[PDB]
């Protein structure tokens, strides 16, 4: 008398084996190489940090879903990456509760004050650097990213750049490489590694060379057309780790190619005016921002023709 | 037995900060201190109780096609002698509050007033629904502007709190950071509200 | 032929419409004008008065103060070469007894943050700075509202001999050195610009 | 001969399975005892029984009365004794009514069944004719009938008949096996059909993973120049209806229009060989080829067996389970349905039987939508899955027509592609479902 | 002074008669809508955007007037005071309505009738319907999903823990939001005084409704022989009352054997109590009304009569002349 | 130069919403939808223009040389409150009867703060008539542009799990207060 029980469901009966977990994971996995040349180059106290903000984003997020009354999914690895890539927006002379603070304004108000994963539209982590910047300006410029046994640099390469001080800056190989006296945020010097993670990232299909291809372009155009070099331009301030990480963001950017072309000539575009005329020796953070707040009225004009139907002059509804 | 329920409507049921959500440009401005805000709301209140009076007592000749320039003359009279007087007499908190003082004028409470109470109602009710919104609104400016003057200077009241070594949050003293704070309150006071 | 020729009396209803809201607005200009005539000039006594606080809070001295025409004011504006004119308000001589005290001048400078400041300071006979002094600002209550408290008191001390240069470091250096306040350095540059030209002033002046 | 190719834009590329099944001969069931037969075995209005309880039949018989105009007979696959004439449970979830035949173990064929004639003497209204009196209907899996699909409105007009040798789902293997069996009564078919209704053009469409039966079937057509053969790059929703006239002919289909606008006449390959069967021997629909295949069946296989013959009859036939099953499958994986119980008797448009062990049966969760936007990328018809399941999820049906959802084809490409492991074909579906009853409240 | 006070009085006046004129003749020449009646009619409504409509709105509602292309009864949530209250400043109306609640025709819970297989998806009723129409062995019972619950605007459904929806009668109002919600047809409009429901919805035979579940109607037929106001039919294999023809007479409710109909057996018993101030010893309630129940001999009052039997129907409460006879529900428990 | 200069500080660099609090009712009132923020776009640029003439005229022709500088304010919202009479009689007759969805921020136009506060803006700068234009232009294009982004984002919005409590008014003033930040990008240009 022994029954089957069998389950019943809706089709299809099969699926694919890619999860959210394992593009986080492999998300981590590019980011890997940066953090080894910043603890190379500036010390035990450049990674402390990054575990403080790692730490900080966990125990938040699990604090709301106990209160809440939802599931705790933390082992998806978002909340990681939110905390490794706000950690690598520091300079070296930040106390310790600058990245609990941060953490907390990243998490609970801008992700979960929305919905949780995928329901807001603007950037977690920029969105916190702004407002660091903004609350506490002493902390986060201009001092703070040379190292104090070092006493002779007193400026980075930007803020020489645009003072008209070129003949002291570094040289381009150095600064493509990031190893003989580049200074800045810990998680940025470094061109090379950024390059080799993001060339891992579009070789698995996690992203596609549209953004960061198109977003270099316009910079080097725009720097070639006034008279500027384009390739320091390009190895200096944080522009690759905007191009290949920040700018690809999932929840925050459009979902069709023509799209994602406009979003990046934009993205270009308002980074190289700020940069040039501007109250700022860089302006990434505030383009990607901007372009964050236009995706919905790009998404709404650059939509693919469907199968069937061919196109109706605007007469159905007279 | 109608005199108080009007009186009453005021600053709990129909707060024009937290239900109606009017009048959010000086509660947006000014509140970066807490005796701003008290004195913003002082003299809106003034100015509201004069208005809807004179409103009130006028319900009867005025035709339905030329009653906003009626209401904006009366409002902007009453207006401009409040901030004669004031200037006269107060200038600090003349200098502290110079651009929306001339703007009490249209201030989105007044005028959404005076065309849904004041029209139709005799003076006696215009009174105390002038009153109680005015009492609301003083008391919402008072407590947004404590809450961020805390957080934003160390000081409540010009009185410090936290010594002399303390690093303010310079963005809730700033435009960006009235919007967020406002916003939380009002929803702490839903989760209240239908919860209970 | 006014849409097809309305019926008389709906020109009547017209003159009701428009009589009514003339006397409304005449009896609003009835009051105003009242007020402003027992207002308007107690407030301008309020104003000099206050005029005069920056004028002996400035120089501290038991000495009376003299005007100048303004026709000097703008024959220095238009000598020495100043780029921009129009930026020097009120000179003002201090005598005590005959003998020449000092200089008080206001001027104000553009290149602000928000715009333009007042800044007012009084210059003794042999050159020193007494004192500085903010009348009118319109920076941040927070970031650049910060320069008329103890920020001013370090301009005491300073001669009338050369320029002043801002340093955005804690270390003060040397002599003529002004040290702005963390994160607002362009109100103190154009402080400092005002106080220089106000040095310049009083140079070409007592000479 | 001159091989074309093709390819359409969208799809997925599932793992394949096909390789257990290809190289195993064709098996043929045995001599069965006892047969169930619906009355509703197409699409339309269901028979009348025209038989009773104690009666005798013969194999071939007629044992239910079509009713209206789009409806076809049903016929005895078995000569024995009829038992019963109650309702029994169905592949649906229900139960229906059928007539229930217990064999008598001899095959003997009613005294009324003749050749039709051949291809030369035949023409179209006795083609139409012999098609509706053998009850086919389309093996293609929707079992529309044929005699209807034949009949062309005087307002339409057509050039073109392809047939449909693409086949796309994962272990199946049927098709294969009939198109290197049995080619020439394939190409009868089509030239059969051809004649039916009235055009001089033809094509066939086949996959380039089954290179075989692209050779034989070269080689059964011959010196014929009106009849083309094309290759088709290996994808999932090519075989469906519509991919296929894009990839062979280049046009589209209209916004819910039928292929009729298109001029084409679309066919599949097994109902071609059936129609040249019983031309040529004058029986009935009463047998086909199925694929009993899966990771809980001992001895997968391909076997050719007749209407009315329960599941659990082809399980124990091929081998029996070697362990414990977690969920039966009537069809594919991509578009298949979950059964209930084993009773189910097999019918004409019944494909394969797929058993699946507890271990596979096994999925995830649904999570949040993170906004990766591959559903946007795999789809065939060029919609957005996401804001339509997001839509229907809170009864938002006016968004969710806006949104053009009644063009989905239900393929299932979105839902396998999820890494967040949604249900976004359901919620289509529920969507649409709420659509066309609105419209006939509301009209 | 003169010339202070006159002349910003003068400015001030020839600005506002100005304007006051140029509003006056743009009164005319530029929109006047002709549209007359005012709506008055949105105060008589009480709307809350309900759902018994589909006209954009009540003030929708209010302004579509004067032009004839609403119905005056449109909405029934109000009622037909409300609909009187509404037409009234028109007028020329009078009506009235009953009152009715929502019910669930099911008790099958999770227990009696067991599901035959398990279920993988959402936790929706009809997105369980897309699953071959679920995992239920009954085919007809509820789900147990509650997308009723999620279609109520005024939150008066609740889900039991046996799986099987429960209706507060404070909150229901008279709409059908979840009569057209449900998959299975399984959510209905009762009146509220009403207590004797056939609670199932099997449209299968005796044998197989009895395998399904515990209290399945297996259409015996016992119901409707009790019956004799031709109340309760028996159609397509499940029995059905007829609310306009029940006069409650607790028969049916007793003799089914697969406890089907709601309601206790309490009632009744009130053969012939008859206040005596308003009888003439008439007499004739003693010859015959179905039962003898009554019989004696001229029944000066006080009436001496017992109370045994009988089956309060209630229409001797409205034919007798004078209606001496009271009727009260006196029972036990 | 002057007026290019001019029109990119008062949309971009000094936007009267997102900067001086200025807008702040009518973008949280109707935003909800993307064809109502249009329409009151153009009302709202369409009330301007007019109104900057008419105020730079009675200033500079009448109130200037005549001491009455004490009646700037009711001469300026009288004038303010006859053109928004106007418009509020034309739109219902000529402009779609289905757009009067507003129903209380129609007659709120004369208190929209933005109008007074940029004749006020012009008086204080010392214009002149070009310049007084191309300034009330620049300020409602301004508003247009922002009122259409942040209903752009609230239309994206509505398919997310705000949870229960917080809704319309607080996610949408959490909204704005992301947006201004993000214009608070764009500071310390100097034009
Ligand atoms: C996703 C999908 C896949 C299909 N795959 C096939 C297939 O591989 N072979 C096939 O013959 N029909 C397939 N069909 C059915 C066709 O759309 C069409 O109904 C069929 O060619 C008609 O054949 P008939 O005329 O013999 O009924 C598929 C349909 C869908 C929606
Ligand atoms: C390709 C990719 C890029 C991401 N970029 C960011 C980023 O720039 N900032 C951030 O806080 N999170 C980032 N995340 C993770 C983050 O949890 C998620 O994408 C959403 O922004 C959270 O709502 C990224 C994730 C992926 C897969
Ligand atoms: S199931 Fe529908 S929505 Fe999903 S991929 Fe196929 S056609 Fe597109
Ligand atoms: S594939 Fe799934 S997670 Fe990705 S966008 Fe589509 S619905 Fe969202
Ligand atoms: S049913 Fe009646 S009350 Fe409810 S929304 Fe419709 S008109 Fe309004
Ligand atoms: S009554 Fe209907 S809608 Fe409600 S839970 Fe039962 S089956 Fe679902
Ligand atoms: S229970 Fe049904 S009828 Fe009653 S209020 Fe809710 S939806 Fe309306
Ligand atoms: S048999 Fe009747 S009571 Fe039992 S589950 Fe089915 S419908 Fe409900
Ligand atoms: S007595 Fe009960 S079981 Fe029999 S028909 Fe009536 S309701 Fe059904
Ligand atoms: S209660 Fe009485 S009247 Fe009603 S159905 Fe049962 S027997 Fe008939
Ligand atoms: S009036 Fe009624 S109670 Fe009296 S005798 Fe007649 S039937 Fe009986
Ligand atoms: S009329 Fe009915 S209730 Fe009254 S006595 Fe006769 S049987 Fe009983
Ligand atoms: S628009 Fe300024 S108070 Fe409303
Ligand atoms: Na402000
Ligand atoms: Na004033
Ligand atoms: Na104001
Ligand atoms: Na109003
Ligand atoms: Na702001
Ligand atoms: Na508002
Ligand atoms: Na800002």
């Amino acid at each position: 008398m022994n029954e089957l029980n069998l389950t019943v469901s809706s089709s299809p009966h099969i699926r694919a084996k890619h999860s959210t977990a394992s593009i986080m994971q492999n998300v981590i996995i590019a980011l890997l190489p940066a953090l080894a040349v910043a603890g190379y180059v500036f010390g035990l106290w450049a990674l402390a940090l990054v575990a403080i903000c790692v730490i900080s984003s966990v125990a938040t997020e699990a604090v709301i879903q106990k209160l809440l009354k939802k599931p705790i999914t933390v082992n998806d690895w978002s909340a990681v990456v939110t905390g490794v890539l706000l950690a690598f927006n520091l300079p070296i002379n930040a106390p310790w509760w600058i990245g609990v603070v941060g953490s907390v304004f990243a998490i609970a108000i801008v992700k979960q004050c929305f919905g949780g994963l995928g329901q807001n539209f603007i950037n977690p982590a920029l969105a916190a650097r702004a407002f660091l910047l903004a609350s506490w300006p002493g902390h986060m410029t201009s001092t703070a990213y040379i190292p104090l046994t070092d006493t002779v640099t007193t400026a980075t390469p930007l803020a020489l750049l645009k003072a008209g001080e070129t003949g002291s800056m570094p040289s381009t190989l150095d600064l493509f490489t990031g190893l003989n006296g580049v200074y800045g945020c810990i998680g940025e010097i470094s061109a090379l590694a950024l390059l080799i993670g993001g060339l891992y990232l579009i070789y698995k299909g996690i992203i596609s060379w549209r953004i960061p291809t198109i977003y270099l372009l316009t910079i080097a155009i725009f720097a070639l057309l006034v008279g500027q070099d384009p390739i320091v331009h390009m190895v200096s301030g944080g522009v690759m780790l905007g191009a290949f990480f920040m700018a690809t963001d999932y929840a925050s950017s459009p979902v069709t190619a023509k799209g994602q072309i406009i979003y990046a000539i934009g993205c270009g575009l308002i980074t190289m005016i700020i940069r040039l005329y501007g109250g700022y020796p860089e302006g990434c953070s505030y383009s990607i921002l901007l372009m964050n707040v236009a995706t919905p009225l790009i998404e709404r004009f650059t939509k693919e023709r469907i199968y069937g139907v061919t196109k109706i002059k605007k007469e159905a509804k007279a | 037995m109608n005199f108080m329920k009007n009186l009453t409507r005021g600053i709990i049921r129909e707060n024009p900060t937290f239900v109606l959500v009017l009048g959010m440009c000086p509660t947006l401005a000014v509140t970066t201190s807490a005796i701003n805000g008290m004195g913003m709301g002082l003299a809106t209140m003034l100015v509201l109780i004069g208005s809807n009076v004179a409103i009130s007592a006028l319900r009867k000749v005025i035709p339905d096609n030329i009653r906003i320039p009626a209401f904006v003359v009366v409002i902007a009279s009453f207006v401009t002698i409040v901030g004669m007087l004031m200037k006269a007499y107060v200038p600090a908190l003349d200098a502290a509050l110079g651009i929306f003082i001339p703007l009490i004028v249209v201030n989105c409470i007044i005028l959404a007033r005076a065309e849904a109470f004041a029209f139709s109602n005799g003076i006696a009710d215009s009174f105390a629904d002038a009153v109680g919104m005015g009492l609301g609104f003083t008391l919402a400016l008072t407590i947004l502007g404590s809450i961020r003057e805390i957080l934003g200077a160390g000081s409540i009241f010009g009185f410090s709190l936290f010594g002399a070594a303390y690093e303010p949050v310079l963005l809730m003293i700033l435009p960006p950071g009235a919007f967020l704070t406002l916003g939380l309150l009002i929803g702490l006071i839903n989760w209240k509200t239908k919860k209970a | 032929m006014e849409t097809k020729e309305k019926v008389q009396i709906d020109w009547k209803v017209v003159f009701k419409l428009g009589l009514i809201l003339f006397v409304i607005s005449a009896v609003a200009a009835c009051a105003l004008a009242l007020t402003n005539y027992v207002t308007a000039g107690t407030i301008e006594e309020m104003n000099v008065q206050t005029n005069t606080v920056a004028r002996q809070e400035v120089l501290p001295k038991a000495a009376d103060f003299e005007a100048v025409p303004a026709k000097d004011v703008e024959k220095i504006a238009s000598e020495i070469g100043m780029e921009k004119p129009e930026e020097l308000l009120e000179v003002y001589i201090g005598k005590s007894n005959g003998e020449v005290v000092g200089y008080t001048v206001k001027t104000g400078p553009t290149s602000g943050y928000a715009g333009e400041v007042q800044v007012l300071t009084g210059i003794s006979a042999d050159g020193v700075i007494t004192g500085i002094t903010i009348i009118k600002s319109n920076e941040t209550p927070g970031l650049g509202a910060k320069a008329s408290g103890v920020w001013n008191d370090q301009f005491t001390g300073k001669s009338a001999k050369e320029e002043l240069v801002v340093v955005k470091g804690t270390t003060k250096e040397g002599s003529n050195e002004i040290q702005a306040i963390t994160g607002s350095t362009i109100t103190s540059k154009a402080v400092t610009s005002g106080v220089n030209m106000s040095i310049q002033v009083y140079q070409n002046l007592s000479k | 001969m001159n091989v074309k190719h093709g390819t359409f834009k969208g799809g997925i590329h599932p793992p394949y399975r096909k390789e257990s099944t290809a190289e195993v001969p064709l098996g043929f069931g045995k001599k069965p005892e006892m047969v169930i037969i619906p009355m509703s075995l197409h699409i339309g209005a269901p028979c009348t029984p025209i038989v009773k309880k104690g009666d005798t039949v013969f194999l071939g018989q007629r044992v239910g009365e079509p009713n209206g105009f789009v409806s076809v007979p049903v016929h005895a696959s078995v000569s024995g004794k009829v038992i019963a004439v109650e309702e029994r449970p169905h592949a649906s979830g229900d139960r229906v009514m059928s007539v229930v035949i217990e064999s008598d173990g001899l095959d003997t064929i009613d005294p009324s069944i003749k050749p039709y004639g051949t291809l030369e003497d035949m023409d179209a209204d006795a083609i139409k004719k012999m098609v509706l009196n053998a009850g086919i209907v389309g093996l293609g899996g929707a079992t529309f009938p044929t005699h209807v699909k034949l009949a062309i409105p005087p307002d339409k007009k057509v050039d073109c008949v392809v047939l449909n040798g693409a086949e796309c789902e994962p272990y199946l293997t049927a098709d294969h096996h009939l198109m290197t069996s049995q080619a020439e009564k394939v190409v009868m078919g089509l030239k059969l059909a051809m004649k039916s209704v009235g055009v001089e053009k033809g094509f066939i469409g086949v996959e380039d993973n089954k290179t075989d039966a692209i050779e034989a079937l070269v080689k059964a057509i011959g010196n014929d120049s009106r009849l083309e053969v094309y290759s088709l790059h290996t994808k999932y929703p090519q075989g469906a209806e519509k991919q296929l006239i894009a990839a062979i002919t280049g046009r589209e289909v209209p916004s819910g229009a039928l292929p009729a606008d298109a001029g084409v006449v679309v066919m599949n390959v097994g109902t071609a060989a059936q129609i040249a069967e019983s031309m040529i021997t004058g029986l009935p629909l009463y047998k086909r080829y199925l694929t009993c295949t899966g990771d809980a069946i001992k001895n997968p296989q391909t076997i050719e067996i007749r209407i009315g013959v329960p599941f659990q009859s082809v399980i124990d036939q091929c081998g029996g389970f070697s362990s414990e099953p977690g969920k039966v499958i009537s069809g594919g994986p991509m578009m298949g349905v979950t059964q209930f119980v084993t009773d189910i008797p097999v019918m004409k448009g019944t494909s394969g039987i797929l058993c699946l062990t507890k271990e596979s049966a096994k999925i995830a969760t649904p999570s949040n939508c993170i906004h990766c936007g591959k559903c946007v990328g795999v789809c065939p018809i060029h919609l957005q899955p996401l804001n339509i399941a997001e839509y229907s999820q809170r009864n938002m049906w006016d968004k969710c027509e806006s949104n053009n959802a009644m063009d989905c084809i239900e393929c299932g490409s979105c839902s396998y592609i999820c890494p967040a492991k949604r249900t976004l074909v359901s919620s289509i579906r529920v969507a649409k479902r709420e659509i066309i009853a609105q419209r006939r409240k509301g009209n | 002074m003169l010339n202070a006070i006159l002349v910003p009085v003068g400015i001030l006046g020839v600005f506002g008669l100005i304007f006051g004129i140029g509003l006056a003749i743009a009164a005319k020449v530029f929109e006047v809508y002709e549209d007359p009646r005012v709506p008055l009619v949105r105060a008589a409504l009480p709307g809350a955007n309900c759902g018994g409509c589909g006209l954009p709105g009540c003030d929708a509602l209010a302004a579509n007037i004067v032009g004839g292309s609403a119905a005056i009864d449109a909405c029934p949530v109000g009622g037909a005071s409300c609909a009187a209250a509404v037409a009234e400043i028109m007028g020329m109306e009078a009506g009235s309505a009953v009152k009715k609640v929502a019910t669930v025709i099911c008790q099958g819970t999770c227990e009696t009738a067991p599901n035959r297989a398990e279920y993988y998806g959402e936790m929706d009723c009809r997105e369980a319907m897309i699953a071959s129409g679920g995992s239920k062995g009954c085919r007809y019972g509820c789900l147990g999903y509650g997308t009723c619950k999620a279609v109520c605007p005024f939150d008066a459904i609740v889900i039991g823990e046996d799986g099987l929806p429960k209706v507060d009668p404070e909150k229901c109002t008279s709409c059908g939001k979840c009569v057209e919600a449900c998959p299975k047809s399984i959510m209905t409009l009762v009146p509220e005084a009403q207590e004797v429901i056939v609670k199932c919805h099997n449209f299968d035979k005796g044998k197989i409704a009895r395998l399904s579940c515990t209290t399945a109607c297996i259409a015996c037929g016992a119901c409707v022989k009790a019956c004799r106001f031709d109340a309760i039919t028996v159609e397509n294999n499940c029995a059905k009352i007829d609310y306009d023809k029940c006069r409650q007479c607790y028969e049916c409710v007793d003799k089914c054997p697969m406890n089907c109909i709601s309601g206790d057996v309490e009632y009744g018993k009130s053969t012939a109590y008859i206040i005596e101030e308003n009888c003439i010893a008439c007499g004739l309630c003693a010859k015959n009304c179905p039962v003898n129940a009554i019989t004696g001999e001229i029944k000066k009052p006080p009436y001496v009569i017992d109370h045994d039997m009988c089956i309060g129907c209630g229409i001797c409460f409205d034919k007798c002349r004078k209606s001496a006879i009271e009727m009260r529900p006196n029972k036990t428990k | 130069m002057t007026l290019i200069f001019i029109m990119i500080s008062a949309i971009f660099v000094n936007n009267f919403v997102l900067s001086r609090f200025l807008g702040i009712c009518p973008f949280l009132g109707v935003s909800k939808q993307v064809e109502t923020a249009v329409g009151m776009g153009v009302a709202v640029t369409f009330v301007m223009a007019l109104a900057s003439a008419i105020t730079y005229v009675v200033q500079y022709a009448i109130l200037d040389p005549l001491s009455l500088g004490y009646l700037q304010t009711i001469a300026f919202i009288l004038i303010i409150a006859a053109l928004v009479q106007l418009v509020e009689m034309i739109i219902k007759k000529s402009s779609p009867s289905l757009y009067q969805a507003l129903g209380v921020y129609l007659p709120l136009i004369t208190t929209n703060c933005a109008v007074l506060g940029v004749a006020l803006i012009n008086i204080q700068n010392e214009y002149n008539f070009i310049e007084t234009i191309f300034n009330g232009v620049g300020a409602a294009l301004g508003f247009t542009l922002a009122i259409v982004l942040f209903a752009g984002i609230r239309e994206r919005l509505e398919t997310s799990a705000v949870p229960k409590a917080l809704e319309g008014f607080p996610i949408a003033l959490l909204t704005a207060g992301l947006m201004a930040i993000a214009f608070l990008g764009f500071s310390g240009m100097k034009l």
